[PDB]
């Protein structure tokens, strides 16, 4: 029963043509459920259950929060640029925070920020001070430590975040707890006197999965080239693992798939 | 590196004549400005949806484009990616089966 | 990067006769981790592999699953010692195998 | 729910 | 099972500015091996993975030999250090990963 509530913000100076410079998105158990950007200027549901369990007051307050964050992030982007003596170009501020209810019933919380891809400031694990990864973040820390910001975010992460995460897990229990089996497909192609075998798993949920290439009944280790778990458009996931062998030698290899939706691991073979 | 790492795949195992979704996923890049275009025979596919932009714990950005289509044998499907780290757009071809 | 600490951040050294929990937060969790133990000779001992689905694989001289146990908690892999013994002293490392790449966490010394 | 950031 | 020592067995110390040849005979050869180097602090550094087809995987994903060279010969994998420098000193280990299981050779000290 691992549950997570996460919010991430991105504030850019060079977003791209026709792209919002400020974007905030929220995830419950890895599933995107709320979204705000500087173009629509409104918090919007991204799942049916969050819209079906909230009133207009919720979205109005969230939209107010989002617009206030837009203004604050504009100013913070400018400040971070000037502490580096920077006048223009591609500069970005990133925020990532939230809370986790882990399987032992314990609580975890985090709130970290980044400037131009690298760490800038973060609330430390005791949630009592702010740690500045760069000197340019030391002024902010000072200000944030005289405004009682560490305790504010501690109270948010340890309470508000956790209770609203409990509400979200209630609202989306059927969706978050669902199981969708992967469609697996083994394929083979030969080139330069080498046989590349590939095993693709499509449309599985939840995200954790293991796809291994067995040779002669033994799990291969660093010989398999995996692509990681990548997203589908519909909230499911996809993965693919390849392995190189000799021209022929095809019956030696098997694909094994271990997932929460399969009571026993699936085994698949090539059929040319 | 902060160049885009791209992957092109289909929602379901592709079969000629059956509807499916073509996904192009770019991950691990920075700055977040990026161009990702799905192409049926060098022409941009119709109905392409660009997902919301997120980043991992290492602050590297990700983006997923997807488009509904019916895979046709005798048609090449690719993904064109432009980014600051690349000195020329990069094309990633899709292996149907 | 990766570190491997005691679960309790107050604990400096492990105690005899009591359980001991080692925490390991890897930068990538989509793949499992392996726990290894280095002795005073410097030789390396494989302890257990913990998979992303929390399914553990122990050496074939099967009896560690009697002694130590691997688990996953949130985004962190955990190795538990029922009873810390004299032969359990050593430097414990976390190993992550991402593609053909090995990544080692900073070792945790369990001595005295 | 989201919450507003602090001023830097 | 598996050891991984100098090809040159009369040679006691690795020398500065010259190549250095390490051989590693694993009990299983149909799977590749990894060369890793431990410092004097005990930090562990991944050097290279050599596949059964002799296809090398270097840190940061590279396939390019900038400093090191990995290859397969008979029933022994071979790691050469093109230019042995002061920062290349350390204890070198061979790692075999068979069936989610790690097996380590005893480390070899390469020090001036």
């Amino acid at each position: 029963e691992l549950h997570t509530l996460r919010y991430i913000r991105t504030a850019m100076t060079d977003p791209g043509p026709g792209q919002p410079w400020f974007v905030t998105v929220g995830y419950v158990d890895g599933e995107l459920f709320v979204h705000y950007n500087s173009t629509a200027r409104r918090y919007v549901p991204r799942t049916e259950w969050i819209a079906a369990n909230t009133d207009q007051q919720y979205w109005d307050g969230q939209t107010q929060i989002g617009q206030l964050n837009e203004q604050i992030n504009r100013e913070n982007l400018g400040i971070r640029q000037r502490r580096y003596n920077q006048t223009g170009g591609s500069h970005t501020v990133q925020w990532m925070f939230g809370c986790d209810i882990l399987e032992d019933g314990t609580i975890r919380g985090y709130r970290q920020s980044a400037y131009d891809g690298r760490d800038f400031i973060a609330l430390d694990k005791d949630m009592k001070t702010f740690t500045a990864a760069v000197p340019e973040a030391v002024p902010t820390k000072r200000k944030w430590e005289e405004e009682s910001e560490p305790e504010r975010w501690k109270n948010y992460l340890e309470e508000t975040c956790v209770e609203w995460l409990r509400r979200y897990v209630e609202y989306g229990k059927a969706e978050l707890g669902r199981r969708e089996r992967p469609e697996v497909r083994v394929w083979g192609k030969e080139a330069d006197g080498i046989l590349t075998l590939s095993c693709r798993a499509h449309g599985f949920y939840p995200r954790p999965i293991v796809v291994s290439w067995l040779k002669d009944g033994a799990v291969r280790g660093q010989d398999a080239h995996s692509g990681g778990i990548v997203p589908n458009g519909d909230g499911t996931y996809h993965t693919w693992v390849t392995i190189e062998a000799q021209p022929g030698d095809g019956d030696k290899y098997q694909c094994r798939v271990e997932h929460a939706s399969l009571p026993q691991p699936g085994l698949y073979s090539w059929k040319l | 590196d902060l160049t885009p790492k791209v992957q092109v795949y289909s929602r379901f195992p592709a079969s000629a004549g059956t509807k499916n979704v073509l996904n192009c996923f770019a991950a691990g890049f920075h700055p977040p400005k990026i161009s990702i275009t799905l192409m049926k025979d060098g022409v941009p596919m119709e109905g392409a949806q660009y997902s919301d932009m997120s980043f991992n714990d290492d602050w590297t950005f990700q983006r997923l484009v997807h488009a509904d289509f019916t895979p046709s044998s005798g048609s090449t499907y690719a993904c064109k990616v432009e980014h600051e780290t690349l000195k020329e757009p990069q094309v990633y071809k899709w292996d149907p089966e | 990067t990766m570190e491997a600490r005691f679960l309790n951040r107050n604990m400096k050294h492990p105690q005899e006769g009591q359980p001991l929990e080692l925490e390991c937060m890897p930068f990538n969790i989509d793949n499992g981790v392996s726990w290894i133990r280095q002795d005073k000779d410097g030789k390396l001992h494989f302890i257990v592999y913990i998979s992303p689905l929390s399914r553990t694989a122990f050496p074939r001289n099967e009896r560690t699953s009697s002694q130590f146990e691997g688990s996953k908690q949130g985004s962190s892999f955990r190795l538990v010692v029922k009873n810390f013994r004299a032969q359990d002293q050593g430097t414990y490392f976390c190993i992550a195998n991402i593609n053909q790449m090995l990544y080692f966490s900073s070792g945790q010394p369990a001595f005295f | 729910i989201d919450w507003f950031d602090g001023k830097e």
